[PDB]
């Protein structure tokens, strides 16, 4: 799982 | 206190259920398990709180009554009223430190705590105000709430962004892996404002709406929000933090567009999920000329494979996703066709109703 | 093994659900989570077990098939078949240690465990045999099952007595505080016999009975019981113990008879229960000429009082009961009027339908 | 709670 670039 | 009222069971059940909403199963303080009851100016007011939020209900009194106030155990009082027969008249009065409930030949004596001890949210001033239909607010919340974080360390994600811009009201929810954004016109010029409602409050506000003819009046202060619909008033503290920008998650220039039947995609992902890893829930999507292949594997080396006819013109690509996040989006989209906008195997994917741009969903992939 | 079969989803779903019945209770041995699949003589047999009971379903095979056997994860196989569309054809074949499931453009490879490792019950001889309607067996079980003990050290109480006498079949269940007994004529002379079916098996047998008219063939051995209806076979080991004689608990000469509307009594006990002690659940019954008063108190000194018009001509008396036991009986009695036979405040009470003697309930009072 | 005399 990749993180959303928040 | 002089408090006395007589009301029909049928006019008391909905208010009692509503105001009890913020009440936890294990109150830390006994008063937190109580509802505040107030009689004044021919109206019965009922309040339930958890200290972060409060829900108020007003019931018109047509039978003889006497002003006053007390607090009563919420669960016991609700169960008593619910347990009484249809059409029952409920006569309530105070007798010392007990509250008497009488109906037919049923008599109940409840312990009370002073109304003066009931916790009140601090006074505040509204800075932004608007009115919108209940159905519009329900749609905004229902379309995005599943994407809110639950107990993330980034406390500002354990809730929903409510943003006013031009004539639109927008809701944003993200847990850092997936995002949901919905915008609706409200036919009123608004100042640019954005606030974070705690997730518990979002769920409370959602449950109080029934999509009826009654407008919803919203008041936003610097640290609080209030929503009034019919005889119900919901107030919550806001999450004191900075919400990220949804715009930086949107695929910038997606070169790959997939279109498929919503139910067909949903059922294929739901079957493939059976053989996905129980913890990671990873599925692989292989997109080629008018075809989608979904595969799932687990540590036991079991495998599921689904092949679907879709509309796809773009270069062949393989992309991994947590199947639960995909299913959550497809379940939220109550439509016939779905559009998926992709770039590559490592970039975010936008999912929306192929026929409506009202709500947009962004899911970050998993590395394959 | 080269087991191969092709069946319609619609002919497989009910058999899968039924044979997955004994799989509750979270077993430790992995194969216990699997179903045994056997192809032989144009029939597909499916078996689910928990070591104590076996549930078997037989499915006729009309499409090409190859004999053989294997075991497959029950939950995953059921979810796959359930997830497939209405009218789907399910093609199953074995490939080494994997079971392949094909339907339309959906493919699933499941891990298996050898059929040779599947546990089975020892061969046994029936000593008592009879046939009765499904509805008769269901009524006997439903009328008494709530009175079975759950995890009592008196292992023989964690189940149900099935007793044949004359032309009647009788069920008895008790937890040592309350007892339930139901007798039904089955128009066939029977030898006097009594056996104890484990509670888990009693529940699964009751859930197996869903059809109407269709007869149930029962076979009772020295250590086992079997029930067959249509294509389903339920088998269970019996509880090897001596069940108490229900006749010992029946009030010897009850001098006090109370008659009241079942729903009216039920609703009054349900409301009074709200203010009963959370641990002990005690309610006090005050019986006088044509009146019943029910009171409940808790440590918080809250009190519920219910007054009912009943049919009673006898000496005034006060008696304590665990309200849950009384409610269980009233909920089991699907009738208009209820009869209560009492002696004194320290003796057992018999509760029956005022109009029928087929099912008797005995509740021991509480001192409080 | 009294026991049934089983």
């Amino acid at each position: 799982q990749a993180d959303l670039x928040l | 206190s002089h408090m006395k009222f007589t009301v029909e069971r049928e006019h008391l059940l909905k208010p009692l259920q509503q105001v009890s909403g913020p009440l936890g199963g294990r109150p830390t303080l006994p008063i937190l398990g109580n509802l505040l009851l107030q009689v004044a100016d021919g109206t019965l007011s009922l309040t339930g709180t958890d200290l972060e939020m409060e829900m108020v209900a007003r019931v018109a009194l047509v039978q003889p009554h006497e002003p006053g106030a007390t607090t009563v155990p919420a669960r016991k009082f609700f169960d008593i009223c619910r347990g009484l027969p249809e059409g029952a008249e409920i006569a309530v009065q105070l007798e010392g430190e007990r509250m008497l409930v009488r109906s037919g030949r049923s008599r109940f004596s409840l312990s009370t705590l002073p109304a003066a001890d009931f916790p009140n949210l601090d006074d505040w001033q509204s800075e932004v105000e608007f009115t919108l239909p209940q159905a519009t607010m329900k749609r905004l919340i229902e379309a995005t709430q599943f994407s809110m974080a639950h107990q993330d360390v980034r406390y500002y994600l354990n809730g929903m962004l409510f943003e006013t811009e031009g004539e639109e009201l927008r809701t944003v929810a993200t847990d850092g892996h997936r995002l949901a954004v919905c915008s609706m016109p409200i036919g009123q010029s608004l100042p640019s404002h954005s606030v974070i409602v705690p997730r518990k409050g979002v769920i409370e506000l959602m449950r109080m709406l029934d999509g009826g003819d009654n407008p919803l009046r919203v008041q936003i202060g610097s640290n609080n929000i209030r929503a009034h619909v019919g005889d119900f008033i919901f107030t919550s503290k806001l999450v004191d933090g900075r919400f990220p920008d949804y715009r930086r998650v949107l695929p910038k220039n997606p070169d790959k567009h997939l279109e498929a039947g919503c139910d067909l995609l949903k059922q294929a992902f739901a079957r493939a999920a059976i053989l996905s890893n129980e913890k990671f829930r990873g599925v692989r999507l292989y997109v080629s000329e008018n075809q989608l292949k979904i595969t799932a594997n687990n540590p036991e080396q079991e495998e599921a494979e689904e092949i679907l006819d879709v509309t796809y013109s773009g270069a062949e690509m393989e992309i991994g996703f947590n199947v639960s996040y995909v299913l959550d989006v497809l379940n939220a989209l109550k439509c016939e066709n779905v559009r998926m906008m992709l770039t590559d195997s490592v970039s975010s994917v936008q999912i929306e109703d192929a026929a409506s741009q009202s709500a947009a969903y962004v899911v970050m992939p998993m590395r394959l």
